[PDB]
């Protein structure tokens, strides 16, 4: 259950083919991968 | 049928107009900058 960050997420759609955003792709990259790591951990642990 | 007397009377009466009023702007003005671009389309039947 999370909406801000699906928001944020879901708001730039692009605006008419411009550069990558190499910044924020890579933060979101970082955020993204972060929270997943420890989130597929934990789907694991509790199906184990 | 010929007279008036003295008695006391009065009326009220209003208005509704407008006026123009003058101000000082100073010289630095609001730091107003520009991020980004944000766009939003969609298309749903005949045009976008």
């Amino acid at each position: 259950a999370i909406a801000s960050e699906a928001l944020s997420l879901l708001s730039n759609t692009y605006v008419d083919g411009t550069e990558i955003d190499s910044s924020l792709r890579i933060r979101a990259i970082q955020q993204m991968a972060r929270n997943l790591r420890t989130v597929l951990d934990s789907f694991e642990r509790g199906t184990a | 049928t010929g007279f008036h007397p003295g008695i006391a009377f009065t009326v009220v009466r209003q208005d509704r107009f407008a006026t123009e009023q003058l101000l000082y702007a100073e010289r630095a003005s609001e730091s107003y900058f520009v991020g980004q671009i944000q766009v939003h389309h969609h298309d749903a039947i005949g045009g976008v």
